[PDB]
């Protein structure tokens, strides 16, 4: 009896939903394809055995990468 | 893609079990009591440990005047009680509708009041031939006078000489004084409406304890497993009813531990802490091309197994039908 | 994440309050009265959780505007920091910008 | 009467925090450090 | 139909700090792992006791009764072997009864007539080891309401060192009901009250709905020469207030918080932790 | 402009339902019952339109 209201909320939840979505994919896919690093590297002396991918891992995270993924019912609701 | 029409599981069948029938509950001499006392000496009796139908008493048109207030009485019995609270007396006719909470009158607020959140049912009936006396059946009385009206559900019998004035009252009447008591008029010539009327009440409360006042029972088994309908103490559900590992002590039933569900409880017949989970639900969604291009569509349940349902391809959102994966 | 959690914690525990009404369970109330009176007391609840609802409707739709603009703001600075250099002071890093 | 960076914010350039035996002191508000040029 | 003891230790009351007793499940449904804060009658953390002894020193005064009452007992042999309940205590008004017979606890809702200092009258005026009790009560012309109990046995006769024997049980009379909640737990301590927290599960309740607003206790007791071993018992009175309850996974109450005692306090009751940060 | 013309219909058709009342048009219900039981049926139409 009361009408159009749970349209209303719907699309309002979907039209987030959707943004969300954009948002992700806006900040990151800057890049039209993909490189890959050689596998010997001489950058004049300087380290970065620390951000780049490490092969030695389920996942293709690195190691500042899997220190942040550290430091951050389930199914009642 | 759209997403429309969520999806969910109906249930099968119901379970309707209960504990074990004992007797049947002695309200008859109740009703067909020999004597009925007076109103503030009115009989307070506690019903429990029994099996009542009240089907026969509303079926029956014995009574005269029947109104139930908290609950619909048609599915009386389909209540369990965990206590009954009869209350009954005898009073004038004309006064009779004093009986429901939220009046105003003489027995109604000095010796007599009802809570607000009252729940039980109220039934009056003419006695005329039976309690009327030829002589008058003076030996009902009550409080003209009361110096504070008393709360719903207590009982004063004092014999203190009404204060009607802040002088004081002396010997057996005094300034202002009256007799505690005055005798009610009932005699056959008295006309409707001043005859005398038998009144009780039924009082009860709802799933604080274990109840033990129901009706019909046909409990049947304790099917797992399956979406059905539980009903096992008056808390109406559907679901599907596991074992679960969660302990309760000896008196511990009506589990909620997460909001406001009933959670893992235990049954009646046997001790055995059952778990209830909801049935299986989802939001189905439709994914189509260009309806000038073709017509064939494909659905795709979301977050949920379709190992049942009524070349699928099960993926971590849900799983989709109608599409083949390369 | 602590705010979204929040958000779906006090929406929930809505489901266990009388809103005027007598109890707080549909089934309850639908198996203790009759149908001609169902309606009067099921309405409050009604009406009460629609308001619930669309307050915590309103909320979302507040903070993810908010959150569009930390989006926006990211995406510009992963395109002016990393795929050049920046001259804006204070923008890439506190004092003159490397990578 | 002393100034410190501050740690709990009261308000009107007023807030305390704990510190030295020990006990919850509040002070007035210090701008960082001062120099000239 | 009874003696009259004055031969008692006339003494002021003693007063303790009740640090953590008197906490118990409130309702008959089961939550488990959660915090659920609710408002009822409680025994305020840090609050002062009544002492009583027992031995010369017999103390059986007469206490008010209001709003329930704390009933703790520390004491080898369990001296204390009855309670009596009502508001005029001379057949004018219902009567409680509660005595802990051999076999069971003997409960007795009766218009009973007591005296001026009723007892458990016991013959063991001679230290034989006779618990022989030919002991006889007073008129009990008006009754009401007749229960019997588990038959639960616990120990009668000991010297230990340390105090095993430490009841702790709470009375609540509210909406025409007797609400009695019991525990009991040994204790190796010699005489201060427990340190830390203890549970309390229900025991029983029966519909009575009567007026008491008096209450004394009775034990084993010729009227005048007696030789028991020390005994102690405290007396508490209740409150309403707000507590907010930690239960745990196994279903056990581990800790309470008081809603209106401290500002620490009044900040985890908003809160709704056990942990605030600085600010 | 679509999403803005998403809008406008969506209220024009909250002016066809009961709401709670007996109908959906309000010199209908002023022309079948007298005032002082029609306040008490048209304070849901102004709750309901607000
Ligand atoms: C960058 O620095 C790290 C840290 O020292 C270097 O990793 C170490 O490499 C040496 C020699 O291979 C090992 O003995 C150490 O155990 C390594 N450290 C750790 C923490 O694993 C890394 O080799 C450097 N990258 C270069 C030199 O290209
Ligand atoms: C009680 O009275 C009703 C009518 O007054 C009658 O139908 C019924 O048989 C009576 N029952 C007994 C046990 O007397
Ligand atoms: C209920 O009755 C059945 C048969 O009458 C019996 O087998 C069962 O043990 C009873 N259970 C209880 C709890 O009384
Ligand atoms: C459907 O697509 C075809 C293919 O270009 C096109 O010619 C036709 O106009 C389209 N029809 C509609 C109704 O869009
Ligand atoms: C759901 O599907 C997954 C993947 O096939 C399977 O591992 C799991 O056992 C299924 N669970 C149920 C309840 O069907
Ligand atoms: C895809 O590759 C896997 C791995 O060899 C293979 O098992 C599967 O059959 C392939 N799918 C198709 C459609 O050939
Ligand atoms: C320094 O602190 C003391 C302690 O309160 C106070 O009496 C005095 O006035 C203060 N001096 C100044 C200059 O503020
Ligand atoms: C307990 O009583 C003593 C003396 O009777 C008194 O000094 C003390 O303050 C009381 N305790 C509290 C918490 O008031
Ligand atoms: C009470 O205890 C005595 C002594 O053991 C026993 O004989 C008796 O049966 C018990 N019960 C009653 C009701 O006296
Ligand atoms: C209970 O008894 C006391 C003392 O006789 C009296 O003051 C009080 O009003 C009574 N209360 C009730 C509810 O009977
Ligand atoms: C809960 O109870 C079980 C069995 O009694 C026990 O094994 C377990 O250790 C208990 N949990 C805790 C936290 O002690």
């Amino acid at each position: 009896q009361y009408g159009s209201f749970c349209t209303q909320l719907n699309r309002a939840l979907t039209g987030i939903a959707v943004e969300q979505d954009k948002n992700t994919q806006e900040v990151f896919a800057q890049v039209k394809q993909i490189y890959k690093t050689p596998p010997i590297k001489d950058f004049g002396g300087f380290n970065f055995s620390q951000i780049l991918p490490d092969p030695s891992k389920p996942s293709k995270r690195s190691f500042i990468e899997d220190l942040l993924f550290n430091k951050v019912l389930i199914c009642a609701q | 893609i759209y997403q429309t029409s969520n999806f969910r599981v109906q249930p099968t069948e119901s379970i309707v079990r209960f504990p074990n029938i004992t007797n049947l509950c002695p309200f008859g001499e109740v009703f067909n009591a020999t004597r009925f006392a007076s109103v503030y000496a009115w009989n307070r009796k506690r019903i429990s440990n029994c099996v009542a139908d009240y089907s026969v008493l509303y079926n029956s048109a014995s009574f005269s005047t029947f109104k139930c207030y908290g609950v619909s009485p048609t599915k009386l019995n389909d209540l369990c009680f965990t206590n009954v609270y009869a209350d009954s007396f005898v009073i004038r006719g004309d006064e009779v509708r004093q009986i429901a909470p939220g009046q105003t009158g003489k027995i109604a607020d000095y010796n007599y009041k009802l809570p607000d959140d009252f729940t039980g049912c109220v039934i009056a009936w003419n006695s005329n031939n039976l309690d009327s006396k030829v002589g008058g059946n003076y030996n009902y009385r009550y409080r003209l006078f009361r110096k504070s009206n008393l709360k719903p559900f207590e009982r004063d019998i004092s014999t203190e000489i009404y204060q009607a004035g802040s002088k004081p009252c002396n010997g057996v009447e005094g300034f202002n004084c009256y007799f505690p008591l005055q005798s009610y008029g009932f005699q056959p010539t008295n006309g409707v409406g001043y005859q005398p009327y038998r009144v009780v009440v039924l009082s009860f409360e709802l799933l604080h304890a274990p109840a033990t006042v129901c009706g019909p029972k046909k409990s049947t088994n304790l099917v797992k497993n399956k979406c059905v309908n539980f009903n096992f103490n008056g808390l109406t559900g559907t679901g599907v009813l596991t074992e679960s590992n969660k302990k309760f002590l000896p008196f511990q039933q009506f589990g909620r531990d997460i909001a406001d569900t009933t959670d893992a409880v235990r049954d009646p017949q046997t001790l055995e802490i059952l778990d209830i989970t909801p049935c299986s639900f989802g939001g189905v969604s439709v994914i189509t091309p260009g309806t000038n291009t073709s017509n064939q569509v494909a659905v795709l349940y979301q977050g949920v197994n379709c190992t049942e349902v009524p070349n699928v391809f099960q993926t971590r959102a849900g799983c989709l039908i109608g599409a083949e994966h390369v | 994440v602590n705010q979204n959690a929040q958000a779906l914690n006090t929406l929930v525990k809505q489901l266990s309050s009388n809103f005027g009404a007598i109890s707080s369970v549909l089934n309850d109330i639908l198996s203790r009265l009759d149908p001609p009176e169902a309606e009067v007391q099921i309405d409050r609840l009604i009406t009460g959780r629609l308001q619930s609802l669309q307050t915590y409707v309103t909320q979302q739709l507040i903070r993810a505007a908010e959150i569009r603009a930390s989006a926006n703001l990211a995406a510009t600075k992963m395109s002016e920091c990393v795929l050049g250099q920046s001259k804006r002071v204070d923008f890439c890093g506190k004092g003159y910008h490397l990578m | 009467n002393n100034s410190y960076e501050c740690d709990i914010p009261i308000g009107a350039g007023i807030c305390a925090s704990y510190q030295t035996s020990q006990s919850i002191i509040a002070y007035t508000m210090s701008l960082g450090a001062e120099n000239s040029v | 139909q009874c003696v009259n003891l004055r031969t008692r230790t006339q003494l002021p009351p003693a007063y303790t700090n009740s640090f953590t007793r008197g906490v118990y499940y409130p309702d008959k449904v089961f939550r488990s792992s959660v915090l659920h804060s609710t408002q009822d009658l409680f025994l305020p953390f840090f609050s002062n006791v009544t002492w009583f002894h027992a031995i010369k020193r017999f103390d059986n005064p007469v206490l008010p009764f209001n709003d329930g009452v704390y009933f703790a007992s520390t004491e080898k042999s369990n001296i204390i072997r009855g309670w009596i309940f009502g508001t005029t205590l001379d057949s004018k008004t219902q009567s409680l009864l509660i005595v802990n017979n051999a076999t069971n606890v003997v409960i007795k809702v009766c218009e009973f007539q007591f005296c001026n200092d009723p007892f458990l009258g016991v013959y063991y005026h001679k230290n034989n080891k006779s618990w022989m009790e030919s002991g006889v009560y007073s008129s009990a012309n008006n009754c009401t309401f007749e229960y019997v109990s588990q038959p639960f046995l616990m120990d009668l006769e000991g010297k230990q060192g340390n105090f095993k024997n430490l009841r702790e049980f709470v009375f609540k009379n509210i909406d025409g009901y007797f609400k009695i909640y019991s525990k009991h737990t040994p204790i190796n301590l010699v005489r201060d009250l427990p340190q830390g927290f203890s549970a309390l599960e229900p025991l029983v309740d029966l519909p009575i709905g009567i007026n008491i607003t008096r209450f004394q206790t009775l034990l084993a007791l010729s009227s005048s020469g007696w030789t028991a071993g020390a005994a102690a018992y405290y007396v508490g009175y209740l409150q309403p207030r707000t507590f907010l309850l930690k239960y745990n996974e196994n279903g056990t109450i581990t800790d309470a918080v008081d809603c209106a005692l401290d500002p620490l306090s009044e900040t985890k009751c908003t809160l709704k932790s056990f942990t605030v940060e600085k600010g």
